[PDB]
DNA sequence: GGGCGCATGCTGCTCTAGGAGAGGTACACGGCGACTGCCC
DNA sequence: GGGCAGTCGCCGTGTACCTCTCCTAGAGCAGCATGCGCCC
RNA sequence: AAAGAGGAGAGGUA
């Protein structure tokens, strides 16, 4: 019985199950006979058996040595010849197809993979009319096709009618009509105002079959000499041949569907009477007939969603496509015996194809792994772009607005708040796809004024609804039967009206049908500001999962769910008891006898380089039931997604620390272990072979002390569970190299004489500056193992080092309605305020930022939150609570906390002249406070936006080749920005000398950074600064257009002309290195 | 965003090179400055301006 | 044009790096050779007009690409680079590398609120005044507490002694350092304080000049940067110091 | 034009 | 004072273009056409002779040292090896030298045809 | 059975080229200057 | 002759910073290591 | 003595 939420990642599912069972079987039967240029040899594929094979790695040893997931395709052939007999047989190895893994993404390169669902146009016909300058009515008619070229038709202001083939100039539709080969007789029995078509037919001529060929060649095919066998083959090669032109089964439904056809489902091609039903179409609607209506194409019943099997079958024809050309040319151009099919096929093009779609497109996009909130929401996005969709600089602006039908199919408040705003959505909780490609929605059903609410609920299309009234989820009924009131509230022809409780037809099932996954964690959500709930959904996805999580006291009733659909939780599948536990393994025993085992992950590594933790929830000889959780995942708690922590807040000022949304913290937060985190990351060494000679991995190390390999071993690879900090050699690697920068005696001397010594170099692996941390991890990949190294190499050393952090001034913290701060301060307990009990506060908040962001539901949490631990009662709360009453909320708020007082016995919880407010004494001097102040229970989270990843700073390090100005990037020592804006402020103060210095010698004066270096050392000035660099590479590239240009030196006296100067010369008997040093 | 920024890229270019070089011109020419209203009202007294 | 403008590159392990000039500089020497061979040989006059014709579409591609005819396309179906797309928009040379730069002795990080602090103050962490202020710290360490020579210097500032503290709070008593907000709008984002080191690794900021930066802190960062002479020290001293800045140019 | 090749600009301090 | 004065932008004629990557040598050959569409051997990493990266046109590539590592040192001020044609000094020349090429037929500029005014026209 | 000779798939050196579309098309929006039609 | 009016093509569209991946071209020709057949 | 070369996509923060 009821409603019972289904999947929410069915669609990547559906689709690959899709592909998998029809897609490549359709495809290999649309090229299996092939043919040589003259006779016979056909070659034959049976596509239909198409054999799998298993793969060698699984996931987990793929992500270890950064492998892909993938199986091998084969396909039984056959050649036969029907001269001579002989008919050929073998099976055919045409490439390797990636797996999906179990969670719905891909390894590809040892790295986890998505593939988003892509928002394209409908194949069909469309119709528009447009006002000119002067009025003149115009009607246009523009049929698009799944693959091809388009069609077009236009009325003109005379009554003329007009064709436009792809991007050619106007056409008389007689000779199109002609050309097809109809006679005027079966012409004008399907047009229902034959009189309106003498007109064309007048001022155009008639034409006959030939005649009409060779206009349609001549205007076609401007230049070339017209003939009638070619007129008919661009005919044929543009819109009858089935391998250039493609409706699709969509395409064909939805043209049947508009023009009242009833033409076979097999046929995707063009006919003649689709044409004929076009033109109709456009006269009738020209002259007004009352049943015809043009189109509108942000409607979303004229939209389409294409997912990974249709995006994957293209690639496949493409390749396909490559493949033919090879085999018909092997085919033809060898005169032997003996061609084997297995010779015949070369897959290149194919394998060359799957791995540029899944490796570089602009589809398949590295995958959020933050936390398990990130992950299920990026499976369900939505995009505009990619290949035959849109541009973003070519976008208009209707397409970044919400239209009336995407009501309960997209989320209208999840959005990217970048360049690309309103180009990517979200689908909604309850939304479905269908086979056609279209969203669904669910509704129920009334009659007479009763909801049925056990009557298998219908799922409607956007254009199915448009003539029907419908209610929105919060329409209040009686006993869950009739509708109460007398005015409700309904939808009609894409219009907000108003009606009677008798005219209405369908309800909506939920008042949180219109939002998003992330969107439906937010309580108290009716009583806060849109662009707040945005920002707090997107906040949500950036937390960092916590040593010890905590559900939090007041949720919403989705968590469960969304905990559950991505794949950490692990359920018990029997009604049976616990034989085994350990932090690594679990065992249960039904009551019939068979057993089941599971292991578990410990401290592995995200994309993000974050952590993944399993840890079991039972005991020993615990019995259990069907579906019980028995282990959970690192942000997950006994089955519900947990994010953050549950901390005491109070609403007031403290001494400016407070000043501009900025944080103050208690201690206890510290040593305590709250919002600690774990982070893992991983470093990569490979021994190469250079044609000087190959380089060696080894613990001589040339030149460096005793010290520096305490902790490396024979071979010279650190070893696990070694603390190392800046500096360290993780990997010690020598290379052989002849570097010839010494005079040559000593040298040929001793190799003369012998003493072979070490003429080697040391670029071995160190940790970088700012990290610490355990090993936890080593990797080593050579040959004669079996492992597939890179081309040119011959070992590979893989280490993984793992730390602990803690929460420190200068970190982001914030909550689910949109408030967000720095900490500035951390204070021990005895100087934080307390309460009538004794217990010190964990976190103050300024209340001078609620009003003013208008995020007001964080008190009606915080207020809830503190019942609910008084109480121990974890209630849940759904959003649109309002239907029942009028200030439902705030009672329901009330009643707990008055309850809550009742149930303690401290009289000082609650108070009846200020409900939310309790007294406050002062830490410091033990004084109350003037006035009572607001305090809670908070659930506050983390986020990635740590300040020991924001901290850097540079005095001289590289430069560029060309400009010879500073590099850019903090993982290259680079330097900031100085731009043009700061320029104009610079000359609007005045300083001149400030700015001169910051242009010459900071940045690409070659000869004065080092004379300022110098000078600064010994305590001197700096000299004068010269000419930039900049300028003359510009004086280069200038005179290489052609042009003269130099710099010239006025004459002071006399007739004498003025002198050009030589800029590229030097002016100093001094030396220019390349970069700064300290000479001596 | 961009229109305002291109307005006083704009704005920056055309007028880059006023600068105080003279002391007295000796000009006897003016403007006349009064008061902003609108009808009976004022918007923008001339103390201010 | 010079070889050094157009380099070579030496990565891809066995591999050359990709340029777009050298392409077309090659189909040009192509060209002209194929056409000078054909001349020479007395070839019929209907073959070396073609030659002529691909000869000044080249050259028309190596001067400006797509500007008459069709472009051309590399590997990708992507245009090349000619030699007026380098001086030409937004990211040619004079809007990228004349009228801005990028320069030496600059930091950046978060900044947080400093209360208790003075108008004309500012903290600094001590991880990037110790980068910022190298070379007087290492003058002042051969100058007084005498040690020898520079690498002496160097070698102690990296093995971190208690001393190069000592040195460094008094090398940066009187210096005034200059702070930056990324949308500068008008003259008072940018702004010259007095440094005092703090521990951490944020920056603290005065409240009361927060307006005028257009900064709240909860997630901004800030630029630094640090004169050099001292005609530039009595310039930020005497010009744009914080503390006498009272009323609005506007 | 005096930032362009590097030279006092003829205003502020650099007037003369 | 200052080094120079004003900036000035003409016309180039073919003498001045022929000027601009022109040089002699102290035997009585000179350099500065390029004719031929190589840049560096695969083998060794050097470029070629006559190619877009030649060091008897645009310079040597290590300093102080000509390209039949027959010279060396920093002593000659100015000398030129009389087996390969390469001087020797500091690499920081190529930064500045420019090349020539000869045309087989006349060619016309695209900004004077193709142009907002068209000059030719 | 076994060593040797030949066919053959695999792969790295080389060079050369470089043209012209195949079709990835139909796909933003405003301001200003330079040709061309069809009439008075 | 004298145009008006219409159409087509080129120019332009804020600032700083952080992270991840893939690519420097592609086909012909010859060297080579392997598999398989042959004669004793 | 040595040490990073550019380009193209995708995603974020003020
Ligand atoms: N496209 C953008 C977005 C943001 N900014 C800068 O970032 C600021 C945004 O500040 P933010 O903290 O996001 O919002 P506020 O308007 O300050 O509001 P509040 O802090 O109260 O949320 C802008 O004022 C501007 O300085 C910008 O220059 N360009
Ligand atoms: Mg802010
Ligand atoms: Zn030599």
């Amino acid at each position: 019985a009821a409603f019972h939420l289904p999947d929410l990642v069915a669609i990547q599912r559906n689709s690959f199950r899709w592909f998998l069972e029809e897609g490549l079987i359709e495809e290999l039967e649309s090229f299996s006979p092939i043919t040589d240029y003259t006779g016979k040899l056909e070659l034959h594929f049976l596509g239909k058996q198409y054999k799998l094979k298993r793969p060698k790695y699984d996931v987990d040893e793929a992500k270890r040595r950064d492998g892909t997931y993938s199986v091998q395709m084969y396909v039984p052939t056959r050649l036969i010849n029907k001269e001579t007999g002989e008919i050929k047989e073998q099976e055919v190895f045409i490439g390797d197809l990636p797996l999906m893994t179990d969670r719905g993404t891909f390894i590809i390169n040892g790295a986890e993979r998505v593939i988003v669902n892509q928002i394209v146009r409908s194949p069909g016909v469309y119709y528009k009319s447009e006002r000119d300058k002067n009025g003149r009515l115009t009607h246009n008619a523009s049929l698009i096709p799944n693959r091809g070229a388009w069609l077009k038709f236009e009325t003109d202001k005379n009554g003329l009618v007009w064709v436009r083939i792809d991007k050619t100039r106007k056409l008389s539709a007689q000779v199109l009509l002609k050309a097809l080969g109809l006679s005027d007789n079966e012409i004008y029995d399907k047009l229902r105002h034959p009189e309106y078509y003498q007109k064309t037919i007048d001022k155009e001529g008639q034409f006959s079959e030939d005649e009409a060929l060779m206009e349609l060649y001549r205007k076609l095919r401007p230049g070339e000499p017209p003939t009638v066998s070619g007129g008919q083959q661009l005919l044929e090669s543009r819109f009858f041949d089935p391998k250039r032109y493609d409706l699709g089964r969509v395409g064909r439904y939805k043209l049947n569907k508009k023009l009242g056809l009833n033409v076979a489902d097999t046929v995707r091609t063009l006919t003649s009477e689709d044409i004929l039903a076009a033109i109709d179409y456009l006269i009738n609607l020209e002259l007004d007939l009352g049943g015809c209506e043009v189109d509108d194409i942000d409607h979303l019943g004229n939209r389409r969603v294409r997912s990974v099997g249709e995006l994957l079958q293209n690639q496949v024809r493409v390749g396909l496509n490559r493949l033919e050309r090879i085999i018909r040319e092997r085919m033809t151009v060898s005169d032997s015996d003996s061609l084997s099919p297995a010779s015949l096929v070369n897959p290149k093009p194919l394998v060359a194809a799957i791995k540029e779609f899944f490796g570089s497109s602009q589809l398949s996009q590295f995958m959020d792994q933050t936390n398990p909130l990130a992950e299920l929401t990026h499976k369900r996005r939505l995009s505009a772009l990619g290949p035959g969709g849109l541009t973003r600089e070519r976008a208009g602006f209707a397409v970044r607005d919400i239209h009336p039908s995407h009501y309960g199919r997209i989320c209208p408040i999840e959005t990217p708040e970048g360049p690309n705003a309103g180009l990517i959505g979200s689908l909604a909780t309850h939304a479905r796809v269908n086979d056609y490609g279209f969203i669904e929605t669910p509704f129920w059903r009334v009659e007479e004024g009763r909801v049925r609410k056990d009557l298998a609920p219908v799922y409607m299309t956007a254009d199915q609804e448009d003539d029907l009234r419908v209610a929105p989820g919060d329409v209040a009924t009686d006993d869950a039967g009739y509708i109460l009131g007398t005015t409700i509230p309904v939808r009609y022809r894409q219009d907000f009206t108003t009606t009677t409780p008798e005219r209405v037809d369908y309800v909506a099932l939920s008042p949180v049908q219109i939002i998003s996954v992330a969107t439906s964690l937010i309580p108290f959500l009716e009583h806060d500001d849109a662009n707040r709930a945005l920002m707090g959904s997107n906040m949500q996805r950036q937390a960092v999962p916590l040593l010890r999580p905590e559900r939090p006291l007041v949720g919403t009733g989705l968590e469960p769910q969304a905990a559950r659909d991505s794949g950490m939780v692990i359920t018990s599948p029997v009604d049976g008891t616990i034989s085994y536990v350990d932090a690594t393994h679990i065992e249960v025993t039904a009551d019939t006898g068979e057993k089941y085992g599971y292991a578990l992950q410990k401290y592995q590594r995200s994309n993000q380089d974050t952590c993944l933790n399993q840890r079991p929830i039972v005991f020993e000889g615990d019995r259990v039931q069907r579906g019980q959780v028995i282990a959970d995942g690192s942000a997950t708690e006994k089955g519900e997604l947990a994010l953050g922590q549950n901390i005491l807040v109070a609403y007031m000022p403290w001494e400016g620390y407070n000043y501009e949304d900025a944080i103050l913290i208690s201690e206890r937060l510290v040593y305590d272990d709250v919002y600690t985190s774990i982070h893992i990351e991983k470093f990569e060494i490979e021994a190469r072979q250079t044609k000087l000679g190959p380089e060696e991995i080894t613990r001589e190390i040339p030149n460096v002390g005793e010290d520096a390999l305490r902790q490396l071993d024979e071979n010279g690879i650190i070893r696990v569970g070694a603390w190392v900090e800046s500096g360290d050699i993780l990997v010690g690697k020598v290379t052989p190299k002849g570097e010839s920068d010494q005079p040559p005696e000593e040298k040929l001397l001793r190799a003369i004489f012998g003493e072979k010594a070490r003429d080697v170099r040391d670029n071995s692996l160190r940790v970088p500056n700012g990290e610490k941390g355990r090993v936890v991890d080593v990797r080593l990949f050579t040959r004669e193992q079996g492992d597939e190294l890179p081309p040119g190499a011959n070992m590979v050393v893989r280490v993984y080092v793992a730390q602990k952090r803690k929460i420190q001034v200068g970190d982001k913290m914030a909550g689910r309605h949109g408030n967000k701060g720095i900490i500035s301060r951390i204070l021990p307990c005895e100087d934080m305020p307390y309460l009538p009990d004794g217990t010190p506060l964990d976190i103050v908040l300024n209340p001078l930022g609620v009003p003013s962001r208008m995020n007001v539901g964080q008190v009606f949490e915080c207020m809830l939150g503190w019942a609910g631990q008084l109480l121990d009662a974890r209630f849940k709360v759904t959003p649109f609570d309002e239907m029942y009453g009028a200030e439902a909320s705030r009672l329901t708020v009330n009643a707990k906390l008055s309850e809550a007082r009742e149930q303690t016995g401290q009289p000082w919880v609650f108070s009846d002249d200020e409900p939310g407010k309790i007294q406050v004494y002062d830490g410091r001097t033990g004084e109350p406070f003037d006035r009572p102040v607001t305090v809670g229970r908070a659930y506050m989270l983390k986020l990635v936006h740590l300040v020991d990843d924001k901290i850097h700073a540079r005095s001289t390090g590289p430069y560029s080749l060309v400009t010879q100005q500073p590099l850019g990037g903090k993982a290259q020592q680079g330097g900031q920005r100085f731009g043009e804006m700061e320029v104009w402020a610079l000359e609007a103060y005045g300083a001149a000398y400030i700015l001169q210095e910051l242009l010459t010698v900071k940045s690409d004066d070659m000869q004065g950074r080092n004379e300022a270096l110098n000078a600064i050392v010994k305590g001197k000035a700096i000299p004068r600064p010269g000419t930039p660099e900049s300028f003359k590479v510009l004086m280069r590239e200038l005179q290489s257009l052609c042009l003269d240009i130099a710099v010239y030196k006025a004459s002071t006296e006399d007739y004498e002309e003025d002198k050009e100067v030589d800029l590229m010369a030097d002016v100093n008997q001094r030396r220019t290195p390349s970069r700064p040093t300290y000479e001596s | 965003t961009a229109d305002s920024g291109y307005l006083t890229r704009r704005l920056v270019d055309v007028s880059q090179d006023v600068i105080i070089h003279e002391v007295d011109c000796g000009t006897s020419r003016g403007l006349f400055v009064e008061a902003m209203t609108d009808g009976d009202r004022i918007l923008i007294p001339i103390s201010q301006r | 044009i010079p070889p050094d403008l157009r380099p070579m590159v030496q990565l891809d392990g066995g591999r050359f790096a990709t340029s777009d000039l050298n392409d077309l500089y090659r189909r040009v020497i192509n060209r002209n050779n194929r056409l000078a061979r054909l001349q020479e040989i007395l070839a019929p006059e209907i073959i070396v007009r073609n030659e002529k014709r691909m000869l000044q579409e080249a050259v028309d591609a190596l001067i400006d690409n797509g500007r008459r005819g069709r472009t051309v396309v590399g590997a990708n179906n992507r245009p090349l680079k000619s030699l007026s797309d380098i001086i030409e928009g937004k990211q040619g040379r004079f809007r990228q590398n004349l009228l801005g730069k990028r320069v030496d002795y600059s930091g950046r990080s978060v900044i947080v609120v400093g209360p208790n602090l003075k108008i004309h103050q500012c903290g600094l962490p001590r991880e990037m005044a110790i980068e910022l202020f190298q070379p007087f710290v290492i003058h002042r360490l051969i100058k007084n507490h005498s040690i020898n020579n520079i690498k002496q210097a160097k070698k102690l500032i990296q093995k971190n002694d208690p001393l190069i503290w000592d040195v460094l709070e008094e090398v940066i008593e009187g210096h005034p350092v200059m702070l930056n907000r990324a949308p500068t709008l008008h003259r008072l984002g940018i702004q010259a304080f007095e440094p005092i080191l703090v521990e951490g690794r944020a920056i603290q900021l005065h409240p009361l000049v927060c307006p005028a930066f257009n900064a709240d802190f909860d997630g901004d960062q800030m630029a630094v940067h640090v004169p050099l002479s001292i005609e530039a020290q009595a310039e930020a001293r005497m010009l744009m110091l914080a503390s006498g800045n009272i009323l609005s140019p506007a | 034009e005096n930032v362009i090749i590097g030279r006092l600009i003829p205003a502020g301090t650099g007037f003369k | 004072e200052q080094r120079f004065d004003y900036v000035k932008i003409a016309l180039a004629s073919p003498e001045r273009i022929r000027q601009w990557g022109e040089r002699t040598l102290p035997n009585g050959q000179v350099v500065g056409e390029v004719t031929k569409p190589e840049t560096i051997n695969y083998r060794t990493l050097k470029p070629e002779m006559d190619g877009l990266f030649c060091e008897k046109i645009f310079g040597p590539a290590k300093d102080w040292e000509c390209h039949c590592g027959k010279y060396k040192r920093v002593r000659h001020r100015g000398i030129v090896c009389e087996r390969c044609g390469v001087e020797v000094t500091e690499s920081r020349v190529r930064r500045h030298r420019m090349g020539f090429i000869k045309l087989a037929a006349p060619v016309a500029h695209v900004w004077y045809l193709k142009g907002i005014p068209s000059y030719i026209a």
